[PDB]
């Protein structure tokens, strides 16, 4: 037999499963990071870029995508409920240490300038749902609800006082925009911030919970895409050619 | 008796991808301020360039070497495999695809967000910049020689995976490959198409889409569990 | 750095910046370094560049190593998006503030969009002292004075290291029970409804409780400490005031102009008329950031970069007072190794080959006139 | 092999017709001398798809890069119609 | 203006062509304005009689490198040949295999499970030089054309 | 109604409208109603609003209670 005794199985299945976690953990980084920066990056590093329309409806909807179809997997296959979790944490390691030692270590961009956003609280959301609900359905609408409602009130605490207005040369500016303002990003003008200006049809005090409600509509249907879609990679095939 | 997990491999396999990155972000910091600013110089040449060229060498030798010398000592006949033999096999190949992800690490993330972060700061003028020389032409290739080197131990040594090609395996090894040819629309992408430093463009969809081909690892991943246990470790463990 | 590798008559045929002055060369950190002049808009805007509708005056530097105090255009402040007309001349002043130590290259630049960089003259500035004594104090409508290097970092290293505490407790709750190999053969089994009891419920239903009230109540905390709050600023600022110049008393018509291509000048015949402000001289050409000189008529008092600076770059045939009304055609010859070294002979890759630059008059008094050509450059291989 | 070798297959053809010439006044090309002569009275000069030059046109790498990004796009062109093909070599037959 | 030009909505713009006769017959020959975006503008057209031979017409241009040439069959030679060169070697693919039987025997064949025998080491001998052969050829061309015209824009 | 809810700085950045007059205050059913003045365009038009190149005069009311007989802009119908 491939092992002695129960206790040999058991600490071999120990090793295995930590190695596995580190192989998942870290390939889910890799292709996380680099999906959820290609699509939503700019209003990740920059905290001028941080409006109430691009990036409150934007960021949900796009960083949804992996932990649909790593919950699809582990749930259906372990009963393991941290899919949406683990898919966050490993984006925030990745994003964190990028800023530290590239964003601040290599250019000396100010860490209160270049810093990620929060997500941890729509993973728990997605998860908790999931787990207590036990159907992709159910969890795909309410979950993705709250994934994209719990968006912007998570991250207020950090951005609040970066919205300080302040008068500066005469003009109205906020704290975030006099950052954005007196650190030179030459390869980064400012026309390109996609962020709010304003329209003739934009109403009363509305822009963030309109933002918030469209983010988390789009967030149900792309967690149910996803999900079929790493139902799809989740298959055990053999090719002969 | 060997012990099943050889903890050697496994040290080795982690810290001399950390080490080698290590010294590659030394040289980053140290060299790509006085000569990586300018494309048109000596210093950018000679500290660049130079590189470039052994890089390329260097992981066309080593990827030649490897895979060869991994599809020469194939297991010929596997049917005599014992079950302790092929569990140490296993972990071997686990051991390979702990060094495949460290190595997807630090190229999709690490060095990829490093690029964006140059490219914020300064004006593009070359391909060949020192980010684009590091991200594109070093570590994407590290990465997929670690990932065919990986493929073609657990074809040419488990039995599991020996009986024909892995569809998550290929997808999860050849998906990632595609992102190197990708960086050409990459260039055609900045060049061309798009006139502004913007992450969020659509000539970087192509990335993006193969990206997503590294979530086959899942069932890969489950095909190793099924190599771990069909030797007789799960009705050990079962019980 | 950026602009070598730029398409030449791109270059030639944007924007041209003309009288530039930096206030100091070796600056201390912490001290402001003023960068003015003027910048005129081509009349003929290349077709790939879309028009100058919104334009963003920038400053090309390796990074934060300055931080742009403010910047002027046309004597308004102009920190977001602007728009330009073609064929104006704007005055621009940039002042910044020194933050690293070192010797900077530093261009004024416009970024445009739908189009791309738009790269000035580059100027070598060095920066003496440590980066730890930089400060950037500001003064908020509320009373409050902050220093923009360190505002607000430990409130976002404590809620991301909070939140992360968070979810590593979630996975690691999970985390202590066999994991992938066990659960998927009882899962396969049929025995998946073992793997989740009563108590992972309710630890399931009080994280997501905690988790809803941590961030209403952070939220709640959050507005109550800051109850003034403003949306990010953002537009493009319209009504830019161009400068109102003297036109050209004098006027030039190029006949041809040729480059040879191993070559590392440029020739062309000129046609000039002098339309009265005096017996005039040609002193300068202005083509892509380099200016030809002609010594005997004019020289550079202005620190410009001396790698773009040909002080006798300029030939003229007959560089003699042009008599108010005389039209002299004259052989002008630019010569200089910028123009390999900024590699302006690389127009012969072009799929456009004509330039446009300034030219400069002056008279006996010093008054300085200053002429746009334009023409189409044929290259002479023989 | 098939996106790299399409312009250096085609260059022995097109090389004699980019000899530059001065018509004019204006430098031309041989072949844009020929459009220009020949006239098309339905096909216009601003229809013609072809490089202009951009401000982020780097020095002297528009053949390669059209090349390398015409290679990819062909890998993937050639991955789909690979099982386009294979579905419309299907031997079904139907009752209604 | 031998490219595309911009025009101003209410300006006055003279404007001259200067033609020259190659086919003979009467033409009715107008004066128009594409506008991209919009389509053809066509002006007053006039009837004009070309009288001679087409076989008269010549087209003269004179380089910059200095040498003139007829554009009417400039490098008309130099396309026949290498279009028919490479259709030969097309050709010459193709029928390598098409001496043998190509489609009813082959089905077979593959059907019953014989594809490997359809395929030989010299077939894959002769695949191989065709290969390096085309890659080769392709680059000698390629830098005997960068010889032959060495300035190019 | 409906321009309380619009954005301050778009309402004072747009169209300027000035010397107007209503000919009456009250109308008989079949009755006409003139309303004249002046509008001024700001040179400091938003961008996020598109250049008037296209723009229509329009009357702004709950609906056909009244039926715009003429509008001139500049005496041109
Ligand atoms: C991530 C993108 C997904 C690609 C599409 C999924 C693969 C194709 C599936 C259907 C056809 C093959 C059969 C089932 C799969 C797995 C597979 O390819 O198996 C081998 C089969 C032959 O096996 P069989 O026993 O004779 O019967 C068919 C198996 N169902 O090959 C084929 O059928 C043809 C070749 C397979 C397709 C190429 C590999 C696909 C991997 C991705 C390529 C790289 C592109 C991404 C780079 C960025
Ligand atoms: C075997 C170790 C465990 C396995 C995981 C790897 C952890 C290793 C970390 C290395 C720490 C030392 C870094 C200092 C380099 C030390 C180093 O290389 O210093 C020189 C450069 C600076 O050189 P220069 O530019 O010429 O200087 C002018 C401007 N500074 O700094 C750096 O490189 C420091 C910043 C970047 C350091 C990388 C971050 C650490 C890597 C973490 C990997 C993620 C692992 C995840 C695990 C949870
Ligand atoms: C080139 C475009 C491809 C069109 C799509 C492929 C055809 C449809 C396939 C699925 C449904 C039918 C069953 C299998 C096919 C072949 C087919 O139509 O068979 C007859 C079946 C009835 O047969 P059965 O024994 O009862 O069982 C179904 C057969 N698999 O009809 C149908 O099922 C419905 C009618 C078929 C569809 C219409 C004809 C399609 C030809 C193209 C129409 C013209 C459009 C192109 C013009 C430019
Ligand atoms: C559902 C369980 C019951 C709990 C209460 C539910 C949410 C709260 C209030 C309900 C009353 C409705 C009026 C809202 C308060 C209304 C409210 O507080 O509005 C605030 C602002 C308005 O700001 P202002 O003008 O300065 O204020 C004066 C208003 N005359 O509007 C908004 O925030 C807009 C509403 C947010 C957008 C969502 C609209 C809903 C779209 C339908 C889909 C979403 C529903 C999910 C379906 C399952
Ligand atoms: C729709 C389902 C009912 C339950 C959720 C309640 C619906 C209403 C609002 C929640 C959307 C996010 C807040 C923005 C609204 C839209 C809204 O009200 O926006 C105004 C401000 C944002 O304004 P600003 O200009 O950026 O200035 C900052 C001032 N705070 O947000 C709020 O006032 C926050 C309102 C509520 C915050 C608590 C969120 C908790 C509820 C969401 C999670 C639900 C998940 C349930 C799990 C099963
Ligand atoms: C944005 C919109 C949401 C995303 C779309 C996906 C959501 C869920 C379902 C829709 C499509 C996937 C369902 C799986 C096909 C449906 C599926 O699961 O398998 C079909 C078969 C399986 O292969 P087989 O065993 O050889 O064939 C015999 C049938 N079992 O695929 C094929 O035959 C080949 C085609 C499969 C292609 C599916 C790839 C999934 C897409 C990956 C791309 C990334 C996601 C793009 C969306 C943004
Ligand atoms: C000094 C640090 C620790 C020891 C170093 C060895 C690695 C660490 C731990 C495991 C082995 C410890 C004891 C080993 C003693 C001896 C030793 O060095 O063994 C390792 C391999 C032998 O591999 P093995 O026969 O499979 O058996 C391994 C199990 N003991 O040595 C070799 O000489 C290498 C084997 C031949 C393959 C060479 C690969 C191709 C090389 C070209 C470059 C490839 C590409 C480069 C990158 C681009
Ligand atoms: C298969 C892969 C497809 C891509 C999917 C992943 C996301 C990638 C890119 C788009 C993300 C948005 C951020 C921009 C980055 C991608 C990017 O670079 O976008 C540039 C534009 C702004 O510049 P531009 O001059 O307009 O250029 C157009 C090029 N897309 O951003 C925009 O978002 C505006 C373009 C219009 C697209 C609007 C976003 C989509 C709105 C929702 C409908 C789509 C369906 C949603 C699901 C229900
Ligand atoms: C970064 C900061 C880290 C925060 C760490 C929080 C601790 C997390 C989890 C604790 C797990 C204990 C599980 C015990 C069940 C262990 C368990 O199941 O025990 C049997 C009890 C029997 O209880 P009983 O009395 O017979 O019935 C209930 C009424 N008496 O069953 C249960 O159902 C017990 C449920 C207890 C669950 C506690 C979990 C709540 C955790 C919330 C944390 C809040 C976050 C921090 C706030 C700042
Ligand atoms: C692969 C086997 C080894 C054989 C050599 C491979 C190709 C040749 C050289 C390798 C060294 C790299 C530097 C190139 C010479 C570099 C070289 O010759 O560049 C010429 C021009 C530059 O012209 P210039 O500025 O006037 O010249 C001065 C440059 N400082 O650039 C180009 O042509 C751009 C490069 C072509 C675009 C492709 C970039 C690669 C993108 C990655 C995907 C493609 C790779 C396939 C993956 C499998
Ligand atoms: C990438 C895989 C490695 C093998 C191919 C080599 C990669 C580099 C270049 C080849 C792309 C085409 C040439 C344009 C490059 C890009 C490049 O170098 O472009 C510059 C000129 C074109 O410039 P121009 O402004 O139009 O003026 C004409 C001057 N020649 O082309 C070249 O210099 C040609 C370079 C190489 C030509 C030989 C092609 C043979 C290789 C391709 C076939 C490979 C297939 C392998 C079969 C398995
Ligand atoms: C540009 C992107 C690449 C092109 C896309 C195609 C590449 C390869 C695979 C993707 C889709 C085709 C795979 C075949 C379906 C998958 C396939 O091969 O058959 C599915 C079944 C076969 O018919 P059946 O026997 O009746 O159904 C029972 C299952 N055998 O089709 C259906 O049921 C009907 C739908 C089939 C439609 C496929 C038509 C193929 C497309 C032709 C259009 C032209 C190409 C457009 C792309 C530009
Ligand atoms: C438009 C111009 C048309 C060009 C026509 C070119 C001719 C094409 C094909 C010839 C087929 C002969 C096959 C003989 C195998 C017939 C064959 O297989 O014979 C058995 C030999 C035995 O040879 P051996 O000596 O025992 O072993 C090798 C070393 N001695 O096997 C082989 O493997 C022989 C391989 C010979 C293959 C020759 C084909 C090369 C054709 C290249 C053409 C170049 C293009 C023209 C350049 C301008
Ligand atoms: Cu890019
Ligand atoms: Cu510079
Ligand atoms: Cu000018
Ligand atoms: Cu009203
Ligand atoms: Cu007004």
């Amino acid at each position: 037999s491939a092992v002695r005794s129960h206790a040999e199985a058991v600490q071999v299945s120990r090793t295995i499963d930590w190695m596995a976690l580190f192989v998942v953990f870290f390939v889910i980084v890799g292709s996380y990071h680099i999906h959820a920066m290609l699509t939503m990056g700019d209003w990740d590093f920059w905290s001028d870029w941080k409006d109430r329309r691009l990036w409150v409806t934007v960021t949900p909807i796009v960083l949804v995508t992996f932990p649909a179809a790593v919950q699809s997997y582990l749930w259906e296959r372990y009963r393991l409920p941290w899919g949406a979790t683990v898919c966050v944490l490993g984006l925030l390691l990745g994003e964190w240490i990028n800023r530290y030692f590239n964003f601040w270590g290599w250019t000396y961009f100010p860490i209160n300038f270049v810093f990620p956003a929060s997500l941890v609280p729509g993973a728990i959301i997605l998860d908790t749902v999931l787990m207590l609900s036990g159907s992709y359905l159910f969890t795909a609408i309410v979950g993705a609800m709250g994934w994209g409602l719990i968006f912007y009130p998570g991250n207020w605490p950090i951005i609040a006082p970066l919205h300080v207005p302040v008068e500066y040369n005469g003009m109205l500016m906020s704290i975030a925009d006099i950052q954005g303002y007196n650190y030179v990003r030459t390869g980064t003008p400012e026309y390109i911030r996609m962020v709010e200006k304003g329209t003739l049809r934009t109403f009363g005090k509305d822009v963030a919970p309109v933002s918030a409600f469209f983010s988390a509509f789009m967030s149900i249907l792309i967690y149910f895409m996803w999900h079929f879609i790493g139902r799809w990679f989740s298959n055990e095939r053999f090719l002969q050619s | 008796e060997a012990p099943l997990l050889d903890k050697k491999w496994l040290t080795f396999a982690l810290a001399i991808y950390t080490v080698f990155y290590l010294w590659v972000r030394w040289y980053e910091g140290v060299y790509g301020w006085s000569a990586g600013l300018d494309s048109f110089a000596p210093e950018f040449e000679t500290y660049w360039m130079n590189f470039l060229y052994t890089e390329i060498v260097l992981e066309i030798v080593t990827a030649s070497i490897l895979w060869g010398y991994l599809w020469k000592t194939r297991d010929r006949n596997l049917a005599a495999l014992t079950p302790r033999e092929e569990l140490r096999r296993n972990f071997t190949h686990l051991v390979w695809l702990v060094a495949y992800a460290w190595a997807i690490y630090w190229g999709a993330s690490y060095f990829t967000e490093q690029d964006g972060t140059w490219h914020q700061t300064i004006v593009r003028d070359t391909d060949f910049t020192p980010s684009h020389i590091i991200e594109f032409y070093l570590s994407y290739p590290i990465y997929i020689i670690t990932g065919f080197a990986a493929f073609i131990y657990a074809k040419t040594r488990l039995p599991f995976f020996a009986k024909g090609i892995s569809l998550p395996y290929l997808v999860l090894v050849v998906g990632p490959f595609m992102i190197l040819p990708n960086v050409g629309l990459n260039e055609w992408g900045h060049t061309f198409w798009f006139m502004e430093e913007l992450f969020v463009a659509p000539l970087h969809y192509g990335f993006v889409i193969f990206g997503w081909l590294a979530l086959a690892v899942m069932g890969t991943l489950t095909q190793t569990f099924y190599s771990f246990a069909q030797g007789g470790l799960g009705q050990s463990l079962c019980e | 750095h950026g602009e070598k590798s730029q398409a030449a008559f791109m270059r030639m045929r944007t924007i041209h910046w003309y009288d530039l002055s930096w206030s100091k060369e070796k600056v201390k950190i912490n001290e402001t370094v003023e960068i003015k002049g003027k910048f005129h808009v081509f009349e003929g805007w290349p077709e790939t560049v879309d028009e100058p509708d919104v334009a963003f005056l920038n400053v090309g530097m390796p990074g934060p190593v300055f931080i742009r105090k403010e910047s002027y255009i046309g004597g308004q402040l102009v920190p977001r998006s602007v728009r330009l007309e073609i064929g104006k001349t704007y005055d621009f002043r940039v002042v910044l503030k020194a933050r690293r130590p070192g010797d900077w290259h530093v261009h004024t630049m416009m970024n445009v969009q739908g189009g791309g960089p738009i790269i000035g003259p580059g100027k070598w500035i060095t920066v003496e002292g440590s980066m730890s004594e930089f400060r950037n104090p500001v003064t908020t409508l509320t009373g409050q004075t902050v220093d923009l290097e360190n505002y607000n970092e430990g409130n976002t290293y404590f809620w991301h290291a909070f939140w992360f505490a968070i979810g590593v407790a979630w996975i690691g709750y999970w985390s202590r029970r066999p994991i992938f190999i066990p659960r998927l053969l009882m899962v396969d089994a049929g025995r998946a409804d073992e793997l989740v009891s009563a108590t992972d419920r309710k630890v399931a239903m009080g994280f997501l409780a905690a988790t809803i009230l941590i961030v209403v109540m952070a939220m709640s905390s959050a507005n109550s400490k800051y109850p003034i709050t403003i949306p990010l600023q953002a537009g493009t600022m319209r009504g830019m005031k161009p400068l109102e110049l003297p036109a050209p008393t004098v006027s030039v018509k190029v006949e041809d102009a040729t480059y040879r291509v191993p070559g590392r000048a440029m020739r062309m015949k000129l046609t000039i008329t002098n339309h009265g402000n005096s017996p005039i001289r040609l002193g300068e050409f202005y083509t892509a950031s380099v200016r030809f000189l002609d010594s005997d008529v004019y020289k550079d008092t202005t620190g410009y970069p001396e790698d773009l600076l040909a002080e006798d770059g300029l030939s003229v045939s007959d560089n003699s007072p042009l008599a108010p009304g005389e039209t002299r055609t004259v052989d002008v010859t630019a010569s200089d190794a910028a123009w390999e070294v900024y590699r302006l002979s690389d127009i012969i890759y072009d799929p456009d080959s004509r330039f446009a630059g300034l030219l400069f008059f002056f008279d006996a008094t010093g008054n300085r006139q200053v002429v746009q050509i334009d023409a189409p450059l044929i290259p002479s291989f023989m």
